[PDB]
RNA sequence: GUACCCAUAUCCGCAGCAGGUCUCCAAGGUGAACAGCCUCUGGCAUGUUGGAACAAUGUAGGUAAGGGAAGUCGGCAAGC
RNA sequence: AGGCGGCCGCCCCCUCGCCCGUCACGCACCGCACGUUCGUGGGGAACCUGGCGCUAAACCAUUCGUAGACGACCUGCUUCUGGGUCGGGGUUUCGUACGUAGCAGAGCAGCUCCCUCGCUGCGAUCUAUUGAAAGUCAGCCCUCGACACAAGGGUUUGUC
């Protein structure tokens, strides 16, 4: 889904500097990725193999 | 192989959503008939005159949005179909719609 | 989530953000309220007790 | 001479063709009204097909923040 | 874009595995071509025997929506942390349901213990019950609450 974030921006030089600034914020949900298998590639004249 | 009876409480407004005005109502019968055959197993749905009065009482648009339903399933004779079980579809009226379930009716 | 290739300062990257709220109001329509005991401690009691 | 149709199916148009053809009877409500809308007496199965989904384009209908004719040969169409 | 080659220790054996000399024969098929080759050539269907083994997967059907003109794509299916239908909550949308009571209510009409807001009847609305009622996934979330269902079918597919 998708949230707001209340955000303080440290970015100097700007109207935007030291102000509260709310931007369109995305979530994604990434369970930890489990390691089944390990394949090698040789570089080839027509690419990798 | 059964003579059982069953009570379902069936939402035909969410079965239905997205079925012009005209079709709404004739719609909400193929939508029982296919939830009888899904429920009980048969392919033979017979449904009631109360049932037709109960569905076509407010017109072909405003469906009443939930139906309390009785299904009966029998047995055929005499020259019967190939199909020897049929789903005799009855209705039951009932006041309140809150916290009625499933009944098995002996 | 891939790794970029290429790496770029541009005063666009690595910026320490400061996180100061996230709204977590009712997306399922218009959001009124940000947690269940603040909607419950507005609304106060119904038919449900 | 005396049946029957007298018509979006008995007439004419090559046809059970959105075409054309002369008449009398006409109720209740709202309503000035034989206007428009809903009913009764009386008819009908939606007009030579049904089932499933709601893609582009189309044919009819309705909207849209701010500007209000700046588009276009022309306020054409639509809307007040 | 790999499969033959090299070393070590044995094995059934061979000292004619090759050039020089002697001997005698094997088809000498009597003039004739496509003959001798890397071939135990490439792949396809079967026949009988030895050993080692293998015991499935797609497509339809059904469901699903993250997809769809039709095809196509991503998905679920076990009897226990399986799916489905109702129900229950959470969220939300509109705005306070029917009934009940009122010494709220513009007022009006009737009755008599002649009534110190007297009662009754009609009466748009209002108040309390009432942030009430109603819908809420069909393309929202959780549910081990109640029911039934579950290995149930059809078509096809092998590499000397
Ligand atoms: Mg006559
Ligand atoms: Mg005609
Ligand atoms: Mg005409
Ligand atoms: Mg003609
Ligand atoms: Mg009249
Ligand atoms: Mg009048
Ligand atoms: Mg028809
Ligand atoms: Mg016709
Ligand atoms: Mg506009
Ligand atoms: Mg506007
Ligand atoms: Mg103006
Ligand atoms: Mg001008
Ligand atoms: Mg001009
Ligand atoms: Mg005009
Ligand atoms: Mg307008
Ligand atoms: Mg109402």
């Amino acid at each position: 889904g998708m949230t707001h974030i209340v955000r303080e921006v440290d970015r100097p030089g700007s109207k935007v500097n030291k102000k509260e600034v709310v931007e369109a914020v995305t979530i994604v949900e990434t369970p930890p990725m489990v390691v089944v298998g390990i394949v090698g590639y040789v570089e080839t004249p027509r690419g990798l193999r | 192989n059964e003579v059982v009876t069953r009570e379902y409480t069936i939402n035909i407004h969410k079965r239905i959503h997205g079925v012009g005005f005209k079709k709404r109502a004739p719609r909400a019968l193929k939508e029982i008939r296919k939830f009888a055959m899904k429920e009980m197993g048969t392919p033979d749905v017979r449904i009631d005159t109360r049932l037709n009065k109960a569905v076509w009482a407010k017109g072909i648009r405003n469906v009443p949005y939930r139906i309390r339903v009785r299904l009966s399933r029998k047995r055929n004779e005499d020259e019967d179909s190939p199909n020897k079980l049929y789903t005799l579809v009855t209705y039951v009226p009932v006041t309140t719609f809150k916290n009625l379930q499933t009944v098995n009716v002996d | 989530l891939r790794k970029s290739l290429l790496v770029q300062t541009k005063r666009r990257a690595l910026e320490k953000i400061d996180l100061k709220f996230i709204d977590t109001t009712s997306k399922f329509g218009h959001g009124r309220f940000q947690t269940m005991e603040e909607k419950k401690a507005f609304m106060g009691p119904l038919k449900k007790d």
